């Protein structure tokens, strides 16, 4: 019955779920975690990956 | 020809502190990891202690465990043999020598040093 | 005696003219109301020095700059005499406290002369101002900029400062200010951005007047007090003793090659010993050997003698080198040997030992009292591999203590991150390592040693807000920290590391916790009014009888 | 740009003048200390009616 | 691996059964076929 309010709450929770899931995507990088980038590469190339 | 030159002997009794400079010329020096030896009469060539090119490591035998410490120099291209607590039998011919550069650390066989110097003789009189 | 830096320390940072504009600029500056030192003398030059003199007849004469200024190296000087300034970088023998009665050079109370200096990008910068004053032993409350006068492109290393005859001296700090420019281009007013929350509001809005409202200016981050690391166990080391003690020693004719894998190397056991007869590692440092991982370790118990001890190694050839074990040109390995004949041989002679001669082994019959030049010594050398198999020969792993109920940076077997740890009622499975939320993030971990389930909570964070009535009317501000418990707010905003104008609101006598966060600076009342500055969760604030009140609308 | 004689008052040492957008609106002569306005050269669209 | 009680003969048992980790031996061999031993 209260479909509209459910739609708003779900569409706001999701699409905020996706923002969290985007935090773990390399986007072509070697790893999607900054720590792995920091302690694996010297600044000249860690900089481009970060 | 390498002229490994030594100076710093002393006639002082137990307690006097002296240094053993080992200067060479005509050859690579900073890179040469070199350690000190001696030829005690009544004994054969023996190992005392050693230092390395960056002053990175040290190894002391059990007859100079607290008596001798080693420290290098950079500008005049020389290593010293610091010392304390003289022993009555310790007087002998002291021969620092040279070996081709080692990655790190020390080799303690008295033969391991190939280019041998002239020597600096300390004196202990009892 | 100390003085407060009343609205002083402002200088032109850039050679640009601006009319009727505010410019939020970041550079080294002397903070508003910071502490300056009076003197009646060697001082350091951390980044910059703000110098003031209050004298009657040009009594003060000159200065000496540099690092040690003993003429042993470069030392800058500034001198003045009879309306003439002589400047140099020459090296004279400088005295301990010089007084009066070469790569470059230069030539040339009743009045207040102000001098502020710094060095950036190998240049010398001077900003100065001369002010008319006639009062004694105080810093006048006045606002005026410092004017750039001289530049010296020396690039001298300066860390030491000297004065030659008020000695007000203050240091420059990396702080951002909101400059104000008038139509004539003179700096009319300035705001230190870390003096107080009202300064924060002015910096964010780029204005010297801010009206009624709640203005979110700064984020708020708790920092790890320390860091911790955990690890699975103490150790499952190899039996290095087995190939090390070697009472039943190996035969040189076929040198015993031992394959070692799947352990936690006790590199420290014979590395931190300092009780070893023969050590000399080539190709890998003997210091950080305890922090390395390799695939397959080959330890060879080899037979050596008094003279042939160093023969079997790169750089030396010999019979043991030629026949039994020949070292390569670029061996990556160490030499380890117990050098004693009391154990290496038996009483009456160790004839059983044999050294390869027709290569075929000649008996190594060491006598019981055999000479040092003939004494056998068990020789061991370790070679490490990188094969198509997991490297398991690794150093021991140092594990720190598990400190809970605090913001810390942890490292749990490489599953690492920063958070606050709390023991949980959550139960894992005996094979499970860590937990995860709906959105796939770490929330719960299992301590490798005590096998307990901990909850990881993000280090407290959030945003700061300033509640203030218009500065046109009042200058008091109430600060609200968002979504935080009141207990940790002062130290989390770095209470000790702040000017007292900030510490007065970092803690207080009026700390109120709301659903929207923790509010400091407004005593809560129990009356109700048509709320004017909305706070959140029904709470609003206003200026009333005077102070700021927090109430439910 | 179009360098024109300016009427504003730079400080004696100041050499540049920038507007709200951090864009130069006045420049001083390197030799004679003449301060001049900088107005970008004309541009615009062309519409066919 | 998993071991569970069941009493039936001649046919595959129904029902769901998760299989927990048992051993992960780190050897770098290559495998293409396997044999069982009775």
């Amino acid at each position: 019955a209260l479909g509209k309010l459910q739609d708003v709450v779900n569409q706001n929770a999701q699409a905020l779920n996706t923002l969290v899931k985007q935090l773990s995507s390399n986007f072509g990088a070697i790893s999607s975690v900054l720590n792995d980038i920091l302690s694996r590469l010297d600044p000249p190339e860690a900089e481009v990956q970060i | 020809q390498v002229q490994l030159v030594e100076s710093g002997g002393g006639l002082v009794q137990a307690g006097g502190s002296l240094r053993l400079s080992c200067a060479a010329s005509g050859r690579t020096f900073s890179s040469y990891s070199m350690g000190w030896f001696r030829q005690a009469q009544g004994k054969e060539r023996e190992f005392v202690a050693t230092i390395n090119g960056n002053g990175r490591d040290t190894y002391y035998t059990n007859s100079v465990k607290g008596r001798f410490t080693i420290s290098r120099d950079d500008a005049t291209n020389t290593v010293y043999l610091q010392m304390n607590s003289l022993k009555p039998e310790d007087t002998a011919i002291y021969y620092c020598a040279a070996d081709k550069d080692v990655y790190y650390g020390y080799t303690s066989f008295p033969n391991e040093y190939e280019y041998w110097g002239q020597g600096t003789q300390v004196t202990v009189s009892s | 005696a100390y003085t407060n830096s009343f609205t002083r320390g402002v200088y032109y940072p850039d050679k640009v003219f601006r009319s009727s504009v505010l410019h939020s600029t970041q550079d080294l500056f002397l903070p508003f109301f910071s502490n300056v030192t009076w003197f009646h003398p060697v001082l350091p030059f951390n980044d910059g020095v703000y110098f003031a003199s209050t004298e009657k007849s040009n009594i003060i004469r000159g200065w000496i700059f540099g690092t040690t200024l003993d003429s042993k190296t470069q030392s800058l000087l500034i001198v003045n005499n009879a309306t003439n300034v002589v400047i140099k970088v020459c090296e004279f023998q400088f005295c301990n406290d010089p007084f009066l009665g070469c790569t470059f050079e230069y030539v040339s109370f009743k009045n207040l002369r102000e001098f502020v200096f710094k060095n950036i990008d190998g240049y010398f910068k001077i900003y100065s101002k001369h002010t008319p004053i006639n009062l004694v032993r105080d810093l006048p409350q006045g606002f005026s900029a410092l004017e750039p006068l001289v530049d010296l492109p020396i690039g001298i290393n300066i860390t030491r400062f000297q004065t030659l005859l008020a000695y007000y001296v203050g240091y420059l700090q990396p702080r951002t200010f909101l400059l104000k420019y008038n139509e004539n281009g003179t700096i009319t007013d300035a705001v230190d951005c870390a003096l107080d929350p009202l300064s924060e509001t002015k910096c964010t809005l780029k204005s010297f007047t801010v009206e009624k409202g709640i203005y979110q200016t700064s984020n708020f981050r708790v920092q790890p007090t320390e860091s911790i690391v955990r690890f699975p166990n103490i150790t499952n080391l190899c039996p290095f003793g087995e190939v090390f003690n070697a009472t039943r020693f190996a035969s040189v004719y076929a040198w015993n090659r031992k394959r070692i894998s799947n352990c936690v190397a006790d590199y420290s056991v014979l590395y931190n010993s300092a009780s070893f007869s023969t050590f000399k590692c080539y190709g890998v440092s003997p210091t950080k050997l305890n922090d390395l991982c390799f695939t397959n370790v080959y330890a060879d118990s080899f037979v050596i003698r008094g003279d042939e001890v160093r023969q079997i190694a790169p750089g030396q050839t010999g019979k043991i080198a030629d026949y039994n074990y020949k070292l390569p040109d670029d061996f990556t390995g160490c030499v380890i040997a117990w050098n004693s004949n009391n154990l290496d041989s038996k009483v009456g002679g160790n004839y059983n030992y044999l050294y390869r001669l027709f290569r075929p082994l000649q008996s190594y019959g060491f006598q019981p009292t055999n000479g040092v030049g003939y004494q056998p010594y068990r020789v061991v050398v370790l070679s490490f591999e990188l094969l198509h198999a997991p490297a398991t020969v690794c150093g021991p792993k140092k594990s720190t203590n598990l400190v809970k109920n605090k913001c810390v940076n942890f490292n749990f077997n490489g599953l690492t991150g920063t958070g606050v740890l709390t023991e949980s009622n959550k139960k894992f499975l005996p094979f499970q390592q860590f937990g995860r939320d709906i959105a796939d993030t770490t929330d719960a971990v299992r301590d490798p040693q005590t096998l307990e389930i901990l909850d990881i909570t993000p280090c407290s964070f959030g945003g700061v807000s300033v509640i203030t009535p218009g500065t046109n009317t009042s200058n008091q501000v109430a600060v609200l920290y968002q979504d935080v418990n009141c207990t940790e707010v002062p130290v989390a905003i770095h209470a000790d590391q702040l000017t007292p104008t900030w510490r007065v609101y970092s803690t207080g006598s009026n700390v109120f916790q709301t659903r929207a966060g923790c509010l400091i600076g407004a005593e809560h009342v129990n009356n109700s009014y048509e709320c004017d500055i909305p706070i959140g969760a029904g709470i609003c604030a206003s200026y009333q009888t005077q102070s700021i009140i927090a109430y439910t609308m």
